[PDB]
């Protein structure tokens, strides 16, 4: 799971 | 002054109590905490209760034959009104015991310590009207991108947002951001306010208006949000902790779009999550107009689907939680969702679909839209 | 005895409510904790114009066919708790079933599934139905489990209580059942199959009330009692239920004879009141009912927590008793007699009392007593609470 | 709590 913050 | 002694009616007494009880503290360190204040003056009975971070405050008509203040339990009171009959409420403190007649049932409860009891935050003015549903249903379709993890408790609030006639929520959890823009009426327009309010409490804090009625929401400078409505009042302690700048997130424009039924599309989700790994990871595959779902192993079984779908721009596979995909579907009340990715690692754009999406022909870049309501989701990566 | 392989994989196509629904009925006698992994899936066999879906364990069985296009026929293993949650969020479309080798294809409208294929070849054969030793309605059926399970006890540590007495003899059934403080005893007419049969076995009581849901509205339900196991039998569907060991007590002795008083109440009425008075119960332990001049007086709770009182007209006869009670085992009672009016039969306050449905002979009671006991189609005895 | 039997 990527994440939004960076 | 003296001892309270109040006729009232069933439906209005159990109402009232039934809301105020609703913010009552579940195991408060503090027992007066957990007890519902009566307050009987001239024609209006005051009930209210209070825990420091949530208050809940109500007057209803009463016919007040004594006027008096009296704590009892709350966790009782809402029980028993509950369970009343459908009659006349007849109310009587005597001495250390509050006696609560209703036709032929007579209950007589312990009064607690009523000078231990603290007074209730004074709302401040009126910052702004909203409607009710409307408020409501926004707070509702961010609150599924707020966080869940008190370990992290910024991510756990929702961002309110003022500027003049606009109000804007936002919520995330590091994996989803939704952002939710809707118009409100306030008489002094210069006003811009940021705060960030738990999810939950506001939630909570909106049902103080029922389907039908205006908000009145009313914040402060320690900082608190009050809300007003049809008599309710309820305020809402503020969350200390700094909100993530979410504008920069939200891409400029996408070099893929997609356009699909909602009703569909969360379907054929859940049917294909089903095989995933504890509805880890689903695979979506886009292509001459065609959604190819995919999700599973050889190990433990395969699912796969494929809906008709408004596809543009280059071919796309990228993977998806189910849930969190299922999650912003199910806020964007829309006919159709329109999504817009770029990269099968960056954020995808899910958002109600406009009428410029139905004709979206050509290859890109194509420009970010602009919508009431964006829910931001992160991708996962695929093998 | 396993599962006999042919040489022929299954090929069928299904009707969806149908599949899901006996897939769904199926999956509910599935074992949370596989006393062996196999037991873990659900076998689909289809033979000729039929398709059947079965699941055992060891202790239950669950086996029901369905109108099926068979293209081949065959049998396969899958697992369980997959088929009944695909099956469920299945389109409502026709269902194509292919086995093919390790994987088994079931495609529904534009979904298609592949799952893994289990060791059929090491699947026990579900047991058959011992004959028929009768026929009962299966509203009546389910009712009477209904109102006799209430009383069975639910603590798997006294499993000498969890258990459901069904007594044949002749045309006349007896369900029974406790939990050591109260006790159940239903009693229907059914259509036994030999005239003079003299049966007595005990069955999970969570069993026999799923096997009661078993049954579609308005159809019948076969009984085939073996020394053991139980078979149910309801049209298509054909489950069955191994017995239990504990031994149940002699309940006819323990039903009272006489009354030294009695009293009819409404229902609803009483309960309602129960239910607000036994809101400041400590953990609902106990409600004083107080039974004089034809009013029941009830409380319940003390200056501690708070006392709560509620009076009640009430058709009583006999002198004044002051008798306390369980709220929940009280209510409990109630709901099982389906009937307007209850009567009630009290013997002393320590001693157990009789709540059985109230009928037009009740409409009055003439004299002080003591008062023969009615026989009745459902009694549901309790017993009493220790006063202060 | 009295007991039926036991
Ligand atoms: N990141
Ligand atoms: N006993």
């Amino acid at each position: 799971q990527f994440d939004l913050f960076g | 002054l003296t001892d309270l002694k109040v006729r009232l009616v069933r439906d209005d007494f159990a109402d009232a109590v039934a809301w105020v009880a609703r913010s009552l503290p579940s195991r408060p360190t503090v027992p007066v905490l957990a007890g519902v204040l009566l307050t009987g003056s001239d024609d209006g009975l005051t009930i209210s209760s209070f825990d420091y971070e949530v208050s809940a405050e109500v007057q209803i008509p009463a016919e007040i034959a004594a006027p008096g203040t009296v704590l009892v339990s709350g966790r009782l009171l809402s029980e028993i009104t509950r369970a009343l009959p459908n009659k006349p409420v007849d109310l009587s403190v005597e001495g250390t015991r509050v006696s609560l007649t209703c036709g032929s049932a007579r209950f007589s409860l312990p009064t607690m310590a009523v000078e231990d009891y603290p007074a209730l935050p004074e709302l401040p003015a009126e910052t702004g009207s909203v409607p009710a549903d409307l408020f409501a249903e926004a707070i509702g379709q961010v609150a599924v991108a707020a966080g869940r993890d008190d370990t992290l408790p910024m991510l756990t609030g929702i961002r309110v947002e003022i500027s003049g006639d606009r109000m804007v929520l936002a919520a995330t959890d590091r994996f989803r951001l939704a952002v939710r823009e809707l118009t409100w009426t306030t008489k002094t327009p210069d006003v811009e306010a940021a705060v960030l309010v738990p999810a939950k409490t506001l939630a909570e804090a909106a049902k103080t208006g029922l389907d039908g009625s205006e908000v009145q929401l009313a914040l402060g400078a320690d900082g608190l949000l009050g809300i007003r409505s049809e008599g309710k009042r309820s305020t809402t302690r503020l969350l200390d902790a700094e909100f993530p700048k979410f504008r920069q997130l939200l891409p400029t424009e996408h070099t893929a779009m997609a356009t699909i039924g909602v009703g569909e599309l969360t379907e054929a989700i859940k049917r294909v999550a089903l095989v995933a790994d504890r509805g880890a990871q689903v695979r979506m595959e886009f292509a001459d107009d065609v959604l190819h779902l995919s999700a599973g192993a050889d190990d433990v079984g395969r699912a796969e689907e494929d809906l008709p779908v408004s596809f543009s721009g280059e071919p796309l596979t990228i993977a998806f939680n189910p849930g969190y995909l299922t999650d912003g579907l199910g806020a964007l009340h829309s006919e159709r969702v329109t999504f817009g990715f770029t990269t099968p690692s960056k954020p995808a754009v899910l958002r109600p679909a406009t009428e410029a999406d139905a004709a979206l022909n050509g290859n890109g870049p194509f420009p970010a839209a602009e919508t009431d309501y964006v829910y931001l989701l992160m991708p996962v990566r695929l093998p």
